[PDB]
RNA sequence: AGCUAGUUGGUGGGGUAAUGGCCCACCAAGGCGACGACGGGUAGCCGGUCUGAGAGGAUGGCCGGCCACAGGGGCACUGAGACACGGGCCCCACUCCUACGGGAGGCAGCAGUUAGGAAUCUUCCGCAAUGGGCGCAAGCCUGACGGAGCGACGCCGCUUGGAGGAAGAAGCCCUUCGGGGUGUAAACUCCUGAACCCGGGACGAAACCCCCGACGAGGGGACUGACGGUACCGGGGUAAUAGCGCCGGCCAACUCCGUGCCAGCAGCCGCGGUAAUACGGAGGGCGCGAGCGUUACCCGGAUUCACUGGGCGUAAAGGGCGUGUAGGCGGCCUGGGGCGUCCCAUGUGAAAGACCACGGCUCAACCGUGGGGGAGCGUGGGAUACGCUCAGGCUAGACG
């Protein structure tokens, strides 16, 4: 059972980052797409589009990395260092607007599911609404 | 009996009183209905008496009987001045 | 400070008890738990049931001692 | 205001009376998990009107019996075995797992 | 109560000259100059490299010694500082300096902190009209510190005043020499103070 | 485990084992003694340490260590117990208090006196 | 692990201030339960208190609320209110008198005695303040309360002096014999003057009462101090209690003599069996300080019950597997509903505490004022991204 889709997507992205691949496909969703969009806006990914491997709706996640670093372990620095599903199936975490975390003290971001749509932490704060704390990214 | 009365709140030798709405049969320290004034007898402060007058008046209207000292305090504050 | 009451009476070894401990029938009177002294341990000294040995006795428990003298 | 509840008719095995399973969906304080906990409620039916399988509106009431504190206000959705049936199965199981 | 007793021994132990005697602690006589080593049977032995905790403790002691303060009092002050907004460090120092005795000392109404404290205790010092006799007292901005009328004509005080006729008063204090007064202008900051101590270490020690 | 699992089951609250049955959380228990027997230490240690076997006001019959370079303790001597495990001695969880009741202070103990209940050197 | 027979529901009645299985008659056979009943243990609960970064954890002393009980149990009566703390009846348990038939009791009120016990206070003064009750009122009653007394029991404040004063007395203790320590410490000079004596001296207390004015408002007046001759001021006025822990590592701090795995220390690693920086003592030190340490307990540190935040091939730990019930959980798209969830508004969250600000007691503790927060919960509206839920579709899972 492909039980949590968002989580799966996140995992895939993480995997991609680990292996310096340019792109992973993820199974399609509106929600997923929205998340991707937000990520793009922030600056974590080169972007996205819908494609058809076996005539099934799939989404390219175009990856983003740093420059070719010097010395032992020359592999580029990871743009996404960490990603983590927080509001898991069975573990549905919900925050009030004063209880939105300053993820990495104003450096990393958290992605929030709210009344006003799928949105970032800062944006949520601005629009003074809390919600489902899907994921943290730094 | 609904009463306007004082309550000890301070310390040994340094008393402080709350002008208060409560039932007769409570502790003088008891869970009172409303805090309306406060009294320092030792006048250690420039403001030793200040009462919310309107509230007090309302209480009186409802049926609250002030205590002797309490009554005196209220008079001093001017809750009876019908002019 | 040391309580000088550390009694120095002699005794015939009676029993092999475990772990360097020995029933030692005193020449004065009774048998007491008498463990081997540290000095003795240091210099080997296999004590056998059937030796003349001198025991260091407490007056609080005169049924427990410590062999000071090998043979 | 007087308390309003939504539940399922689970028993008609009583005169003038119906049993209502309220299901409540709420977070755990410490663990952060939504737990579908429930309670039964003994409700007054002045007519024998409501039947097994009925989704109903339950109002907090003046007592009519000891352990009977609610009148059914109105019918919401009629006839759904599925939800009743789970409860029945649970009850049956209660009989089993024992000695 | 207070420390009470051999003072310069503490200084020797700590390694930095401290001005608890006042004078002589200025003369070639604080024992610090010709005897830098700590008191005891093992002063002139090799001092083993000091541990993390140990150094911090030493620092704390040094600071406490400076103000002639009971440990409990110091702890309380620290707690207060922690409670209050801003840099816990500088605020703490200010609080310490805010002490009446210290204020008296730094206004040169005494040569010694101890001396100042004594004066405060025996009713020699006036604060804004009312004489206060407890060295712990909280002096805060815009407050005046005077010599008592019964005490103006006292010999020791006069001597002290004379010593301070031209001697420097802190960028937070402003004394009247001839009216025998002393206004508090500003809360005494870390910058203002040449304290031979690092408060950060103290804080670290305390946060346990 | 998992969140759901936890909710189903519960987290087992660790109950602290009482190190000392001086009963009740009585910080001190007074008692009458039976024997003044000296016992051997453990495996790397060797000596003869002084133990008193006590019937207590708690109704416990426990073994308590006697500190003190020279002791006076006897049979029906009334004693007070503070507790504190002795590392070498097995069965022993208890320290007898010196300088109280019938465990009178160590004579000429004049350094770390407060532990032994011995009065200040009466200097003249 | 099942429990229930007035037990669950009904009709009719009683009884209640009032609902009701509270009770009673009769009928029906339910009711609860692993979403943890019943049974056993434990326990008043909370506002809170401590701890903790917090989430939590423990606890519920005093102070505030409620409950519950007044030897144990049962029952009513009276009354607005009790199933009645200093009221009643009755039985038991118990102490007290008895002319043996019978009565009297109830400190879990203050105080105290006794007992248990590690351990806990004065058979204190007062109606002055507040509050209570009665009364037109005076006024009485008042172990509520106000205070004092005892106990470093906790917290806070202060004192046991300060300024000088040797290239360094003595004494004590090391030493490589030169010296070094104790230590500017002392002694001594200067200065102050906690204690202490005298002189005064309260705030807390303006009302109830009287009279003008209508017994209204308002105005004038008088009485009235347990604390207490106390706080506190004015004068004089003596240098005028330092103790305890530790000193191998943790952990701050080292030498000598005695001792010889002994005597002993220890919270753990452990030290001691002849040169002990771990023992007893002596110096020296270091930490606190009118206290210091030991013990008991609780939290921490233990992210060692882990939600934040652990794990499980070998360390404790994957059940022997399978199927399956509750339960948990769930693909993609569209629409409603808005239960969750979020948001605003407000109600509520009593005070005290805890936070911030100021003010008062010479500071502080302590307390006063003012303000905010505050989890959670109710009610009205909103929002639909996400769960839920209904309705329709889809083929990427599953099944054929
Ligand atoms: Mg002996």
């Amino acid at each position: 059972m492909l039980t949590d889709p968002i989580a799966d997507m996140l995992t895939r992205i993480r995997n991609a980052t680990r292996v310096y691949k340019e792109s992973t496909d993820v199974p399609a969703s509106r929600f997923k797409e929205e998340i991707l969009r937000i990520l793009a806006r922030e600056g974590f990914i080169k972007g996205y589009e819908r494609v058809d491997v076996d005539g099934k709706p799939y989404l390219r996640v175009y990856l983003k990395y740093g420059p070719r670093r010097q010395g032992p372990d020359p592999r580029p620095e990871q743009v996404i260092h960490h990603i983590r599903r927080i509001s898991k199936p069975g573990r549905r975490v919900y925050v009030g607007v004063k209880e939105i975390p300053r993820v990495r003290r104003g450096l990393g971001i958290a992605i929030l599911s709210t009344s006003k749509g799928v949105l970032t932490d800062r944006e949520a704060r601005k629009l003074g609404v809390g919600g489902e704390l899907i994921c943290e990214v730094w | 009996m609904v009463k306007i009365r004082l309550a000890r709140f301070g310390s040994k030798h340094n008393p402080h009183y709350r002008i208060v709405v409560t039932d007769a049969r409570r502790k003088r320290d008891g869970k009172y209905i409303e805090k309306i004034g406060y009294y320092d007898p030792r006048k250690t402060t420039p403001d030793w008496l200040k009462v919310d007058v309107e509230r007090a008046r309302y209480w009186l209207s409802v049926g609250a009987q002030p205590t002797d000292t309490a009554r005196r305090l209220l008079r001093q504050a001017g809750v009876f001045r019908q002019e | 400070a040391k309580e000088k009451d550390t009694i120095r009476t002699e005794g015939v070894v009676t029993e092999a008890l475990p772990n360097a401990t020995f029933r030692v029938k005193l020449d004065s009177g009774p048998e007491i738990l008498a463990y081997i002294s540290g000095k003795m341990r240091m210099h080997y000294i296999r004590i056998l049931p059937g030796d003349r040995v001198v025991v260091e006795i407490t007056p609080y428990d005169p049924t427990r001692g410590r062999i000071v003298y090998r043979k | 205001p007087k308390k309003v509840l939504t539940g399922v008719v689970v028993s008609d095995k009583m005169q003038k009376t119906v049993t209502v399973l309220v299901e409540r969906q709420f977070p755990h304080p410490l663990y952060g998990k939504v737990i579908k906990r429930s309670k039964k409620y003994l409700a007054h039916d002045p007519e024998e009107k409501y039947k097994l399988g009925d989704v109903v509106e339950i109002i907090e009431s003046r007592p009519i019996s000891k352990r009977k504190r609610f009148r059914v206000l109105r019918l919401v959705e009629s006839g759904r075995m599925d939800l009743v049936e789970k409860y029945l199965i649970r009850r049956q199981n209660y009989e089993s797992l024992s000695k | 109560g207070r420390y009470i007793g051999p003072v310069c021994r503490l200084c020797r132990r700590e390694g930095v000259k401290l001005y608890l005697k006042g004078e002589r602690c200025y003369s070639p006589k604080c024992a610090m100059e010709r005897r830098p080593y700590p008191p005891g049977q093992h002063g002139q032995k090799r001092a083993r490299r000091p541990s993390d905790y140990a150094v911090r403790l030493r620092e704390k002691q040094k600071l406490r010694r400076i103000y002639g303060i009971s440990e409990r009092q110091f702890r309380n002050l620290f707690e207060e500082a922690s409670k209050k907004k801003g840099v816990t460090g500088s605020v703490f120092l200010g609080l310490l300096e805010s002490r009446l005795d210290n204020v008296v000392y730094r206004l040169g109404f005494a040569v010694s902190r101890r001396q100042a404290r004594q004066l405060v205790r025996h009713g020699h010092i006036t604060v804004n009209g009312r004489r206060v006799d407890l060295p712990s007292y909280r002096v805060r901005p815009g407050d005046e510190i005077a010599v008592a009328e019964k005490s103006r004509n006292l010999e020791l005080i006069r001597q002290n005043l004379e010593a301070m006729k031209g001697r420097k008063v802190g960028p937070w204090l402003s004394l009247d020499v001839e009216g025998m007064k002393g206004k508090f202008l500003r809360l005494p900051d870390r910058e203002d103070l040449a304290l031979p101590v690092n408060e950060q270490l103290v804080i670290e020690f305390y946060s346990r | 485990p998992t969140i759901n699992q936890l909710v189903r089951k519960g987290r087992e609250k660790v109950r602290k084992k009482s190190k000392v049955p001086a009963l009740k959380g009585a910080p001190f228990r007074r008692g009458v003694c039976t024997v003044v027997r000296t016992v051997t230490p453990k495996k790397p240690n060797s000596a003869l340490r002084k133990v008193a076997k006590v019937r207590l006001t708690s109704g416990y019959e426990v073994t308590a260590y006697i500190p003190g370079e020279g002791h006076n303790l006897q049979e029906h001597s009334v004693v007070l117990i503070r507790g504190g495990r002795v590392k070498d001695l097995p069965g022993v969880r208890y320290h007898i208090v010196r300088g109280v009741y019938d465990a009178a202070g160590v004579k000429d103990r004049k350094k770390s006196r407060s532990k032994y209940g011995t009065k200040k050197p009466k200097e003249a």
